[PDB]
């Protein structure tokens, strides 16, 4: 790495240390963006709570299909009993 | 040899892989060939400037 | 423009990486939960040794 | 958006199939009564006949 | 999603195959009803579930 | 480590081969998507500029 | 001499994306290689013992 | 140590992006700086002869 | 699909290449229609001399 490059670098990340502490600076400042981030961080919220519903209706929706099979299979009992006999 | 055995297999899949992706390109040259965006990009450039410019 | 685009992947990028980062925090929180080939290898070769010794 | 539009789409189907469910075993068990007559009023006949 | 899809398909199994017995344990009993006799119908709450089984 | 740290680059240069020889069968045989759904989207932008 | 940059690029896209997909399978149960492979190979190493 | 790489592609295209911009304005007759200059530059070297 | 982000980004570049490209082959073309360089080797002629004299 030459001193040229050294140099480039150097200034790269001054200018670019800027341009994100600008960001920083717009997005918790200026209200257009910082609506946007609410936003995006309220429906967020939302999201989150539509996956403790989905975590439910899961392990709501296997116990069913527990029971759902497990009629199924005395279901094949009785009927192998009826097909057996008569 | 042993490991050099294991190696040997891996050098020998790796050159099927070249192989393969070798004849896919192959079949690809072939589909094209059949029949006779690049200037497009060259094109979409004079007119930008030519706004710009008037 | 381009410096915008740039300013995209990047985004992605970092997300990828918070992407990654979160599998791995997961699989590290089923392995505390719940409750080996790394010594079975050193053993596999303490007998092979232990063996041809003898 | 998109995401928040799938997760809950996804939970609409699992209410579904645990509903879709949880009525076939109730819809299925009144067929049970009805086929279980049908055969105790086949056998009580072929039993006697009369 | 992936704790879902497969209770989804073990859904329809148990469904189609409880759905394939009963349709079975129904024909001896129309084959031993005209047989020999007697009667009923399936009242209401009976056939609305022979909706769901159709 | 610097037993897995080779093997971990050789691992990346085989998974890319897995991988992209798979999707590029697939893409030569009209299927896998993104092929024909990306290009789309790109060339749409494109258009949508002009 | 542009695209020789992307390439390089693109690739470790490439892998990004694909490494990405499955890994989330793999978290999940699906996706086989996963527990497909390491069967393979511990049914080798317990034909060696 | 991604935006390390990003920080140079970056500034790849800033360049890109300010320098195509101006070039043109200079092939048009504006941006000022590029008839300004070497006019202040040519003043030094007559200056000098 | 970062690598169809990518494959944007190649075409961006592309663009900016075939637009600098432009710019010049105009360039080009303004001076076809119609210098600095000698006149500093002359430049240094006289410098010498004086200071030879």
């Amino acid at each position: 790495s030459s001193d040229l490059e050294q140099l480039c670098s150097h200034v790269n990340e001054k200018i670019g240390n800027i341009k994100k502490t600008l960001s920083l600076r717009n997005c918790g400042q200026e209200p257009t963006l910082k609506t946007v981030l609410n936003k995006i961080g309220d429906e967020i919220i939302v999201i989150n709570e539509l996956l403790n519903k989905l975590e439910l209706e899961i392990q709501y929706q296997e116990q069913t299909n527990n029971s759902l099979k497990e009629l199924c299979e005395s279901l094949e009992e009785d009927y192998k009993d009826i097909e057996h006999l008569k | 040899g042993h490991m050099e055995a294991e190696v040997d297999k891996l050098e020998l899949m790796f050159q099927k892989a070249e192989s393969d992706l070798d004849y896919i390109q192959y079949r690809l040259e072939y589909e094209i060939k059949t029949n006779h965006p690049v200037t497009l990009l060259k094109e979409l450039s004079v007119i930008k400037s030519r706004y710009q410019t008037l | 423009h381009m410096e915008a685009e740039v300013d995209k992947l990047e985004l992605m990028f970092q997300k990828a990486e918070s992407d990654l980062d979160y599998i791995q925090y997961r699989l590290e929180y089923e392995i505390k939960t719940n409750h080996n080939p790394v010594t079975l290898l050193k053993e596999l070769s303490v007998i092979k040794s232990r063996y041809q010794t003898l | 958006q998109t995401l928040k539009d799938d997760i809950n789409i996804l939970l609409d189907k699992a209410r579904l199939e645990n509903q879709e469910g949880i009525d076939f075993i109730k819809a299925t068990k009144v067929l049970m009564e009805k086929n279980s007559m049908d055969i105790m009023k086949i056998r009580e006949y072929f039993q006697k006949y009369g | 999603y992936a704790r879902f899809k497969p209770v989804a398909v073990e859904q329809k199994e148990s469904k189609s195959r409880i759905c394939a017995t009963v349709k079975k344990t129904m024909n001896m009993i129309q084959k031993l009803q005209k047989q020999t006799d007697l009667e009923l119908s399936p009242l209401t709450k009976e056939e609305k579930t022979a909706a769901e089984q159709f | 480590d610097p037993i897995r740290s080779f093997c971990g680059k050789l691992r990346s240069l085989a998974s890319t081969l897995d991988c992209e020889t798979a999707r590029l069968q697939r893409a030569l045989d009209g299927e896998e998507s993104d092929f024909e759904d990306y290009p789309m989207r790109i060339l749409y932008d494109l258009h949508s500029e002009v």
